[PDB]
């Protein structure tokens, strides 16, 4: 998973400073998931990579919606 | 140092493990053996020890031992 | 011209009444601002209250009010009165017209008054539509904590969501310091805090290149030997993440310090405030006190 | 008519030696903890807050809040002593190492030793004993604390004798006509309360600088018509390239200003002289008052 | 249009960073120039997309001049 998981670190970042460019009609809630996909760390654990993506998820989806204004 | 006229210093290597100093010898002893082949192969000093200056100058002074007995 | 004049006459034309003439005797010797400098200033003029608006920006009436020349209070007498401005460096006694308990050796500065809470306002002192308005001289922390609050106040009004600001403007509008409650009115946002945003912004950033990588990094490496109140306290607000300095240049590093001052200097003065009163010895009524370094 | 003076008494009997040696300090800056009319002379100089493991930079702040006097006249009993006013001169003795020269800023400083020194005497009761702070033009001031602070930033790494030399370095100050050493203030490894203090006064301040700046220069660079604000963010995305609660937020950017008003006694520095003529040899020199 | 398209963002990210560093003889002529440089986009349209590099890229040629100081 190391690789891919490089490159998931790369695109991971890349898509917070696309965010603060795009205004949102709540200026307050679109940083609740950028803050998150902006703590991003990877432990040597893989145990929790599951639960790593799952918050890159939450952080993903959510604020895509938000972009295109479905509720 | 030696300050009495007459008494040039030796040069020579500052702070290092007797496993680093006798075995680098032997790659200068190479280039009285056979110079056709020379490469700067070692890189086994550690910036943990020592300082800036004490550990910088040692990558100097090999290419200052090297460049005489390439001589 | 001559220069403008240390004695100022305010003469009211509005009738007054007898109630009202002693009020302002118990108001002798304190500070009432002026802005025009005339040698028989009108009480329209007079006061803070022409400064008044209907945004009501605390933090504009803090930098208009600054603007204006101070004054002593001085020979109250019928339909006449008589400011004085003191020259720099002479002491003159100060009467507190706030409700604030003075301690000795302490700094001063004006500022436009908070309300108390239950707001009762004496009797206010009104004629022809209009009300004296006289600012507070506080002590140094007090100064100094009161304009970081309206500061602090917006950086968290931005990036949230305006119920969340509710919650924060509550706690912070209080203030606690030396047994009396004290309370902010309306801490509108303004583009008086925008720049006054913007000065702490640019400092907020700068400061982090002009600090040293042992600088930064020293709090860090305390807690590996030293344990103590303090550094624990503090370092829960941090983020959670022997050795060589990775280089140590003393010259190089005396100049990182002496840019770092600069800054510092540039990020304190917006909490800080011209200092105007250095009292001695308060006096026991705790109604009245020296002061020094007035103007 | 004749000029307002403090009065002083001493206690301890005097030797007609010992009243000779005050008579050879006539002008002085005396410390005074308040405006008192009378005052014991216990309460002259920085010897009654003199503290072991309190640091230097306590006597920096409290100095400042002390009232500077002048001795105008000493006699027997009593002790005279002039509070100057703002905007007349004063003269006053240079018991400042440095020699003074025409215009100096000139601020106080307590005093400060490298060890013996070849004249450390002074009037001296039983324990009791006066200390007159020196009189510092402002630029070497200045390189005084900002040689103070770094030192002690090192304090928590004595163990490596090259660093030491960079602190023999500090130690010793070279203004022109002068030979300074200034005193480490670490004793033995262990750092003074009030140096341990100072020195998070300032790594607090500059570690929270170094995150909680990311958010705010944000929302606020696109509004900035200056642009001076929208390439300050490009410094902070670059400080990146060596390697949450809303109350959070209010109690971490509510430390990073208190801090600053706790380190603000080694920052600002009040001018409480500036010379004018300066009298042969530099025994003293007349300095016009300034606030 | 595929990848070579959203390459054509990625170095005009890379102009538009520099352009708040290098100094310049002006200050709010080339203010214009940075922020509208800052505005390309690639609209949903296709044929519309030509008038976005038609615009962006004359605004970037003047940029790199002012450099030079070339007239």
């Amino acid at each position: 998973l190391s690789s891919v998981l490089e490159e998931f670190e790369v695109r991971c970042v890349a898509v917070a400073r696309r965010g603060y460019t795009y205004p949102f009609g709540d200026r307050g809630k679109a940083r609740d998931h950028l803050a998150v996909l902006d703590r991003t760390e990877f432990d040597t654990d893989v145990r929790h990579d599951a639960e790593i993506v799952e918050r890159a998820l939450v952080s993903a989806v959510i604020l895509a919606k938000m972009s295109v204004r479905e509720t | 140092l030696v300050t009495a006229i007459g008494q040039t210093e030796p040069i020579a290597f500052v702070h290092l493990k007797d496993t680093e100093v006798q075995r680098i010898e032997e790659n200068l002893e190479g280039v009285r053996r056979n110079m056709f082949c020379v490469k700067p192969l070692d890189l086994n000093l550690d910036r943990h020890a020592n300082t800036a200056l004490v550990n910088a100058v040692n990558k100097l002074v090999y290419t200052g031992r090297l460049i005489m007995n390439v001589r | 011209m001559a220069a403008m004049e240390a004695n100022i006459f305010c003469t009211f034309d509005h009738k007054l009444s007898i109630a009202d003439v002693g009020k302002l005797t118990k108001l002798v010797a304190a500070v009432v601002p002026i802005p025009q400098r005339l040698h028989l200033i009108k009480h329209y003029q007079l006061g803070l209250h022409q400064f008044v608006d209907h945004t009501r920006g605390y933090v504009r009436l803090r930098g208009l009010l600054r603007n204006m020349t101070l004054t002593l209070m001085r020979r109250v007498e019928g339909n006449q009165i008589l400011l004085h401005v003191p020259t720099h460096g002479l002491l003159y006694t100060v009467l507190n017209t706030g409700p604030v308990t003075w301690e000795k050796g302490d700094a001063l500065c004006v500022l436009p008054p908070l309300f108390h809470g239950p707001l009762a306002r004496e009797n206010l002192l009104t004629l022809g539509q209009w009300e004296l308005v006289l600012p507070w001289i506080v002590p140094m922390p007090l100064a100094l904590e009161i304009n970081q609050r309206l500061l602090i106040m917006g950086l968290f009004s931005l990036d949230r969501s305006y119920e969340e600001v509710k919650a924060a403007v509550q706690q912070l509008q209080t203030i606690t310091f030396r047994d009396a409650t004290f309370t902010i009115p309306d801490p509108v946002i303004d583009q008086h805090l925008l720049i006054d945003m913007k000065t702490a912004c640019l400092s907020m950033s700068m400061v982090a290149n002009l600090a040293s990588e042992l600088t930064m990094t020293y709090v860090r490496k305390l807690a590996l030997e030293d344990s103590s109140m303090l550094l624990v306290k503090c370092q829960e607000l941090l983020m959670r993440l022997p050795a060589r300095p990775q280089h140590v240049s003393p010259d190089d590093e005396i100049a990182r310090l002496s840019a770092l001052f600069v800054m510092l200097r540039q990020l304190d003065d917006l909490i800080r405030e011209q200092v105007v009163f250095t009292v001695c010895d308060v006096s026991p009524d705790n109604k009245s006190a020296t002061c020094i370094f007035k103007g």
